[PDB]
């Protein structure tokens, strides 16, 4: 089992779950903002 | 990530102000009261510079130019687009430099060594303040400062030098140039001597201070020593900075005519036939 | 003169070649300066997960004089201290350390010393470099004020003894140490003070770093005619630690 | 989303709080200064013009 | 306050040091006789001499003296052999390079022959001094870093005096031997070929000069700061690391995020100092032979700034208003 | 269990509760200020 | 794809989070500034023109 | 066998498999973007 | 080749990952900027013209 | 030609791999940039003139 | 046998085989690219 | 003439190979640039001339 | 037996025998390229 | 003439070989450049002048 940071497999899984949970929320907010901006002044 | 000998030096105390409120590290960097002030001032200055670049119409590093106001505004405030951003950035830069010097003071106090480095940095700060504060204040307008551009702060130097016909005839300019050249030569010689002493030809033993002393006494007939060379270099650099400041500050508010004409005192002495 | 293509001419070629050479030179210079203190460690003494973008350099060998062997770098840390009386003030990295006992007596903080070799430094002839002035033939004071015989005043205005001798550097003709004979009230024996931490006046010599009560615990030399690198380090750093640990007001914020 | 509190098992508040305190004031000052450099949103010249 | 270690409190004097030796027998050419200066002992060492007298040194001394005497006697003859007028106009006289009409041929004595003779002598003297500095390092068993750093400046010397006139095909492209004339040559050279600010290699040389001055200031301050731990004995710190090196490194690591070693800082210093004349000579060699206008070069390569406002005093004020009438 | 700062689960939950309580008040004040500014001088 | 969680056995999350935050703020600032250097998408000048 | 980093064969196989999966995902997204851009404004 | 997994027995994954992460973003930024410096592919000016 | 595998008994592969990567990327970028400086091989200008 | 890097003959053979496989893949891709470019706009 | 293999007993091959590679690449690039400098041997302009 | 680099007769023989093959292959490729270039556009 | 080999009884071949190589290359390059610098002996321009 390779580990440079000293973590365990389960710890990595539990970290990645919350990381992706936050990433999806960030992306959703960005998508809503982009949709509103495109409705305001198009670029395509 | 620390060095293998760093941990025993990382103790608490030695702060001018703040106590343990800001006494910690971020990576290798040390944080304090003045670290916070430095970060704030530097970030504000950089973001304001890029805002001005965006409003100018170019993001090219070679072509960004933020300029001081016109001479008609005097010592008052100008509109932020007509040169006020320059004043704000100047204030931020002064604050950041002072905070950097005081942070160096705090680090020196914590490590238990002398305060020579902040004192040396104070001379460069003095030269900058003379360039942007003292000379414009004496001349009567903030428009005498140099612009904040990579290639536009050389046109200012050229035009200011040619405003006195021949700037090479300034005696303080002569002194400063001589000090600069001497400092460069001394640094080259010191580095070469130390490297040659520590790196002999292959298969040979290393050398010591006696060998260096003999070498320079054989070479030129005199040796300054391992302790006098550092004093000499520090003094040369400080003198170069001080005389650069003097040369720039005497050009505008004290002398007005051309610099070659200043030698008429020598050319017209009564002793000559 | 003509151009190879577009606006590219000899000057541009020279500029780009200099760019490449400067990049390689910067790489070489940065890599050359990583022969001491690596690999990096965390605050628990273990190897850190991050080591930087510059890999470690290759080995070089130094051949030392007087038959003291060879030194190869980069290598293991032979100047490492063994048991430090320090305590963590946090569970993670990036926070200071707290002394456990007496920092001046335990050699931590600004009083820290390095484990150097326990042998004196030699000159070209193979003699000890630093020698007392009473054993150096033909040496005498030529300028300034002679400190021998003058009383010594501590950092709090206490007289602890008289200056009895000077230890000089024969090879370079420079004074290195001042020897002090202590009064029975303030201790016993003799102690050394480095020349860089004293101020010689016409009637007295003042040492502002430490107080009167700190003079009896200055490290002593094993031999009366020579001093080793380890002893110099411990004596010299003990004197430096007083700028912070000699008083409570020197450690707290000045405001 | 319900496990966002685990960030405090990663970061000590003593550094995060000072970082956020610097960042928020920097943001507010820049934004106010950027507003002050326009012609339509400069509330100092607007008062002079309106009077 | 604490002692700052700028001037020595008390001096000591012992028997004079004659120098180390080996089987090369350096003693046979060294002089006998030394002196002591107490005035200089406040800063550095007090012993003066002895010096090593080889053949390269004697040749260089004699030939440089010949060059000096030629220049001085020409300047004296140019004024009518009047000593008061020679003293009065000392900073204004010179020994002028030949006229442009003679190309690379040998000009008459009135229009550049003495200049060529003196230049030949000066070249011989400089090369002799370089050979001496190489030979001394070869006989003491040391590295040859001093010779390389001298050759770095000799490169710019030769470019300014020998290589560029040959490439341009005229002996009139050299520098006159005078105090004010050489500054005049600098300014005229800058004006004639556009603006030397927009030469990138002049900028690089300026960068390295500024960096070298900054680096000596920093290193001097750092060494004087840790001198209470025996920090001025750098070689023993390199061979056996002490607390002074650790503190000096930790200061800069905590200040700017990276540091050096006791031996690696000298490599930085050597290169910043050496890189200035090399870049300067490379930049000077390209002027006229390749590029004839540097402002036009900058404009064509798109890094010349543009200005919007107008020119003239009448666009900003009035002549009567300036006088206060 | 993964914990770099030495805190437990309950302490982290309490800290997050207080932090969110502060963040919501900051955001509400900013929203009110932005509404007033938009009523004064619209930018859309 | 189901094994992307093994990146944290190589990189320490404490450094990655700081680097990612700095990168995201710098990118957002650069984009918001680039939009303001044009004429079609500069909302301050558009607000000025529509009044 | 030869190993300059101290790893073993199985760990290298696992690491390369995950890296390859990520590379293919990135390449697929880039391909979709390039196709859309070409449809909008064709070069060549 | 089927045996391309042995590159990780010669190189350290951490340094490679950091360098590749820097390289990809630098390349993408350079390509987008090169696109913005033309006339047929500048989308801001194309949007301005079509309005 | 069969004994060409012994070149790894002289050079360390770790150095050669990095040098080769840097050289390859620099050469590719230089060639692509040289193509753009002409007028017959600039695909951006060719696409612009073809509409 | 002479060796400056510490590798043996078999390991060198294996490395060279892998390196040559990668080189041939790169060369084939480059050949396809050059052929397409020459067909589109021929030099010579 | 047949004893030319003895050169490796005087020169260290490690240094010679690196110097050879650098020199060969620089010479080839310089010759190609010099060929491009002319007007008859520039193959990029000949394609446009023949079109 | 004169030696300065540390090799023997057989090792130097093998090294030169390997080197000459690459030298001749490079020379042959260069000759073919120069011949093709001369046929394309003679310079004599 | 017969005893010319005793030049190795004085000089170190290691330095001589390197100096000879560098000097020969520099001399050949300088002569080629000098020939190119003229007008009658420039063979690149001669091909164009004969076309
Ligand atoms: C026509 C042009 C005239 C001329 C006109 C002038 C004028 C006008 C000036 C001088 C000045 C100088 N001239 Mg002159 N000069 C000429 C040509 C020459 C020649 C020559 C021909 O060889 C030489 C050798 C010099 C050299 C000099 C120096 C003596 C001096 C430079 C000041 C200095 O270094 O202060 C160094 C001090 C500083 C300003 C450093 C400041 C540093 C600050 C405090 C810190 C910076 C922090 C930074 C922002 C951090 C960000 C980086 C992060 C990593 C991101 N001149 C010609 C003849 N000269 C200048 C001078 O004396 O200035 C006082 C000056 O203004
Ligand atoms: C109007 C003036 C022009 C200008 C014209 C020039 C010209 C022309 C030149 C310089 C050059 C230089 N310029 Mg400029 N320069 C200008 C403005 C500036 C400014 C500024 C405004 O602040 C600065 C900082 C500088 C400074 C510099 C240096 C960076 C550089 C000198 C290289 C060097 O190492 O010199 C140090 C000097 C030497 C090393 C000379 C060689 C010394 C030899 C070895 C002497 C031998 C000893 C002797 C024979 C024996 C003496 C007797 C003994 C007692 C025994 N320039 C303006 C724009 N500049 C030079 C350069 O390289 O530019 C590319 C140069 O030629
Ligand atoms: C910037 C470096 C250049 C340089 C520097 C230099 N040379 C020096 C010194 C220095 C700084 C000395 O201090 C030393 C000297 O004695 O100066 C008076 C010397 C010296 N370099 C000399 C020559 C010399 N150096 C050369 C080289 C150089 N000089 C460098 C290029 C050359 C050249 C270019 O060819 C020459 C010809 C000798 C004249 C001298 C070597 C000293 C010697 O051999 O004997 C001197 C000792 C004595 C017999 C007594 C001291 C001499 C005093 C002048 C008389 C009494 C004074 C009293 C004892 C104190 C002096 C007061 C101080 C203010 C000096
Ligand atoms: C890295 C580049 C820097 C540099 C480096 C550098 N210079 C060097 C060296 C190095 C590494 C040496 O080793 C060499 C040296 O000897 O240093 C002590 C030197 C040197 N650089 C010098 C000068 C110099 N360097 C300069 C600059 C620089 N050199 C750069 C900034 C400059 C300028 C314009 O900035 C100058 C003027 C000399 C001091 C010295 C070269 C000595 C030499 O060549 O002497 C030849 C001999 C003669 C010309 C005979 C002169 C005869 C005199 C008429 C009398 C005898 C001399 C006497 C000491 C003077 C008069 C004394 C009076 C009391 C009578
Ligand atoms: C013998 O002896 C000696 C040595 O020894 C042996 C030496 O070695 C040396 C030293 C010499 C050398 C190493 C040679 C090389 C030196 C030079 C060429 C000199 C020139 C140097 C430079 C060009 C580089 C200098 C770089 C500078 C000044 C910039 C670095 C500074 C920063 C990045 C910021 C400083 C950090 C601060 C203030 C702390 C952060 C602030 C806070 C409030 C912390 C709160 C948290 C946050 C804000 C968020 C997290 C922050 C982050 C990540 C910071 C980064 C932020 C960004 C926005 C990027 C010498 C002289 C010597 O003689
Ligand atoms: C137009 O052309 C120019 C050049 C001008 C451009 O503008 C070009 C622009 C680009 C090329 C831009 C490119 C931009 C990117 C590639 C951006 C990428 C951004 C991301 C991948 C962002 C990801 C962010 C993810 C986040 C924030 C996710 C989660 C965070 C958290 C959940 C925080 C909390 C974490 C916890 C609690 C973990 C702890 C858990 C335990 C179990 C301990
Ligand atoms: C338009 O273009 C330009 C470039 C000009 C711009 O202006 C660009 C602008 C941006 C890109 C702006 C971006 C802005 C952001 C991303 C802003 C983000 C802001 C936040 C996330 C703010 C968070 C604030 C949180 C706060 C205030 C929380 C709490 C505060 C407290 C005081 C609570 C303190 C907590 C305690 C005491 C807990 C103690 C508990 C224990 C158990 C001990
Ligand atoms: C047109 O002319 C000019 C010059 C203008 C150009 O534009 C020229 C341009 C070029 C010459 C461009 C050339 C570009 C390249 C050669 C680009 C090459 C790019 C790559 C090879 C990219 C590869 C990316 C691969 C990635 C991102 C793969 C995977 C990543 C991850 C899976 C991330 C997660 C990692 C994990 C989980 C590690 C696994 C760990 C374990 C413990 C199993
Ligand atoms: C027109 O004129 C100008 C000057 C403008 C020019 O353009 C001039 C141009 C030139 C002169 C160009 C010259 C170009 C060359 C000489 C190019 C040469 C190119 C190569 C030799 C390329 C080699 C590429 C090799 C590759 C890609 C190899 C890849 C290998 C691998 C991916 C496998 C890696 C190996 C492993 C993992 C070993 C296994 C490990 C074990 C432990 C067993
Ligand atoms: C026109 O005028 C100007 C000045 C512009 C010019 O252009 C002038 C140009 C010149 C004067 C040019 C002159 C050029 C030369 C003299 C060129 C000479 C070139 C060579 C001698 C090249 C030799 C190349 C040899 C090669 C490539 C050999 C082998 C290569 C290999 C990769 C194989 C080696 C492998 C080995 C040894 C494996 C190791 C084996 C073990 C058993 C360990
Ligand atoms: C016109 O005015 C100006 C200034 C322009 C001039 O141009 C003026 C020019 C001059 C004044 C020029 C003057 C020129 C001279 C005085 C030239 C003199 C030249 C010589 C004396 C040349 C001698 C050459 C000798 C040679 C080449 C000898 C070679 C010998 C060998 C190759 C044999 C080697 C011997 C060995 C190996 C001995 C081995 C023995 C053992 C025991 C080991
Ligand atoms: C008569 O009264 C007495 C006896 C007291 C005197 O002798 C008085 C003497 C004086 C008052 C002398 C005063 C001297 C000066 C003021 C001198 C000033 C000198 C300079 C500023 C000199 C600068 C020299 C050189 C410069 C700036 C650059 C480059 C030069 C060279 C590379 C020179 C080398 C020349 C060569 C290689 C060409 C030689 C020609 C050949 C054909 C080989
Ligand atoms: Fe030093």
């Amino acid at each position: 089992d390779l580990s440079f940071t000293g973590l365990t497999d389960e710890q990595a899984q539990e970290l990645h779950s919350v990381y992706m949970s936050g990433l999806w929320l960030f992306s959703a907010v960005a998508v809503v903002a982009h949709l509103a901006t495109f409705i305001w002044r198009p670029w395509f | 990530a620390l060095l293998s000998f760093e941990r025993k030096y990382r103790v608490r105390g030695g702060t001018l102000i703040g106590g343990d409120l800001f006494d910690f590290w971020v990576g290798p960097f040390y944080v304090g009261f003045f670290g916070v002030t430095t970060a704030f001032f530097a970030l504000l200055g950089t973001i304001l510079i890029f805002w001005g670049a965006s409003q100018q119409g170019t993001f090219n590093p070679w072509l960004i130019n933020i300029a001081p106001p016109d001479l008609s505004y005097g010592l008052g405030m100008a509109p932020l687009m007509e040169g006020g951003l320059w004043q704000i950035i100047t204030i931020c830069a002064i604050g950041a430099f002072v905070s950097w010097a005081l942070r160096e003071v705090e680090i020196c106090r914590k490590l238990g060594m002398g305060y020579h480095v902040p004192f040396a940095f104070s001379v460069a700060i003095f030269a900058y303040v003379t360039l942007v504060v003292f000379r414009p204040l004496l001349m009567g307008a903030w428009g005498h400062g140099f612009p904040y551009g990579i290639w536009s702060h050389l046109d200012w130097v050229s035009n200011t030098g040619y405003a006195y016909l021949h700037f090479h005839y300034n005696p303080a300019h002569m002194l400063a140039v001589t000090f600069f050249f001497t400092t460069t030569l001394a640094l080259a010689l010191h580095g070469a001597l130390v490297l040659s002493a520590a790196n002999p030809p292959k298969g040979e033993e290393v050398k010591g201070p006696d060998n260096e002393d003999t070498f320079f006494r054989d070479f030129i007939g005199y040796s300054i020593g391992t302790l006098g060379i550092h004093r000499v270099g520090l003094l040369l650099a400080l003198n170069a900075g001080f005389w650069s400041a003097v040369c720039i500050i005497i050009s505008g508010p004290v002398w007005t005519k051309g610099w070659p004409e200043w030698w008429n005192w020598w050319l017209e002495m009564p002793i000559w036939p | 003169e003509e151009t190879f293509f577009g606006n590219f001419d000899l000057a541009s070629l020279s500029l780009w070649l200099f760019y490449g050479f400067f990049a390689l030179l910067i790489y070489y210079l940065q890599t050359e300066n990583m022969r001491e203190g690596y690999p990096l460690e965390d605050e628990d003494g273990n190897t850190a997960a991050n080591q930087g973008p510059f890999p470690l350099p290759k080995e070089k060998t130094f051949k030392l004089q007087h038959g003291r062997g060879e030194l190869t770098l980069p290598g293991e840390d032979v100047q490492r201290r063994d048991n430090l009386a320090l305590r963590k003030t946090a569970h993670g990295n990036g926070f200071p350390m707290e002394p456990t006992g007496d920092p001046m007596l335990d050699g931590v903080g600004p009083a820290s010393w390095s484990k150097r070799r326990d042998v004196p430094e030699l000159d070209a002839h193979g003699h000890p470099k630093i020698v007392p002035m009473s054993a150096a033939e033909g040496f005498g004071v030529s300028a300034g004020t002679d400190p021998r015989g003058l009383p010594v005043m501590a950092g709090d205005g206490e007289i602890v003894g008289l200056v009895s001798d000077m230890w000089i550097d024969e090879a370079e003709q420079l004074v290195r140490y001042l020897e002090l004979e202590l009064d029975p009230e303030w201790g016993d024996g003799k102690r050394l003070v480095q020349r860089q931490m004293v101020r010689i006046k016409s009637d007295r010599v003042k040492v502002r770093s430490i107080y009167g009560k700190h003079f009896k615990n200055v490290p002593k030399t094993k031999s009366p005619n020579q001093v080793t690198l380890l002893e110099e380090d411990k004596i010299m750093a003990y004197y430096a630690g007083g700028t912070l640990y000699a008083d409570e007001s020197r450690l707290e914020p000045q405001l | 989303m319900s496990k966002f509190y685990k960030i405090w098992l990663i970061f000590d508040p003593r550094r995060v709080f000072v970082a956020q305190g610097v960042f928020l004031f920097l943001l507010a000052a820049m934004i106010h200064l950027v507003l002050l450099s326009t012609e339509h949103f400069n509330w100092f010249e607007l008062a002079a013009a309106n009077a | 306050p604490e002692y700052q270690n700028i001037f020595t409190q008390v001096q000591v004097q012992g028997p004079a040091e004659l120098g180390v030796d080996n089987e090369n027998n350096l003693t046979e050419e060294r002089t006998t006789g030394t002196g002591f200066s107490q005035l200089i002992g406040w800063i550095g060492n007090a012993q003066l001499g002895p010096i090593y007298l080889g053949w390269f040194g004697i040749i260089s001394l004699v030939t440089g003296t010949l060059w000096f005497n030629i220049v001085g006697f020409n300047m004296l003859s140019q004024v009518g052999y009047s000593i008061p007028e020679f003293i009065r106009q000392l900073f204004w006289l010179a020994l002028e390079p030949p006229s442009p009409e003679y190309g690379l041929r040998m000009p008459p004595l009135d229009d550049g022959g003495w200049f060529i003779i003196a230049s030949f002598f000066l070249l011989v003297s400089v090369i002799s001094w370089w050979l001496r500095t190489y030979q001394l390092a070869e006989m003491h068993k040391m590295g040859k870093h001093v010779a390389w750093a001298f050759a770095a400046a000799i490169w710019l010397f030769l470019v300014l005096g020998l290589f560029r006139p040959i490439l341009m095909g005229s002996w009139s492209e050299a520098v006159p031997y005078g105090i004010f004339p050489h500054l005049d040559w600098t300014t005229a050279f800058s004006i004639r070929y556009g603006n030397l600010y927009y030469n990138p290699f002049h900028a690089l040389s300026i960068v390295f000069l500024y960096g070298s001055v900054l680096l000596f200031a920093m290193h001097g301050a750092t060494i004087l700061a840790v001198t209470r731990f025996g920090g001025d004995r750098e070689l023993e710190q390199i061979y056996d690391r002490g607390t002074a090196s650790e503190r000096a490194g930790l200061f800069w690591r905590w200040t700017m995020g990276f540091n050096a070693t006791m031996e690696g800082i000298h490599r930085w210093a050597w290169w910043f100092a050496v890189l200035t004349p090399i870049t300067g000579g490379i930049g000077i060699l390209l002027t006229g032979t390749v590029v004839d206008n540097w402002f036009l070069w900058a404009v064509e390569h798109n890094f010349a700034p543009d200005y919007t406002q107008d020119y003239g005093y009448e666009a900003y004020t009035t002549y009567d208003g300036f006088l206060g009438r």
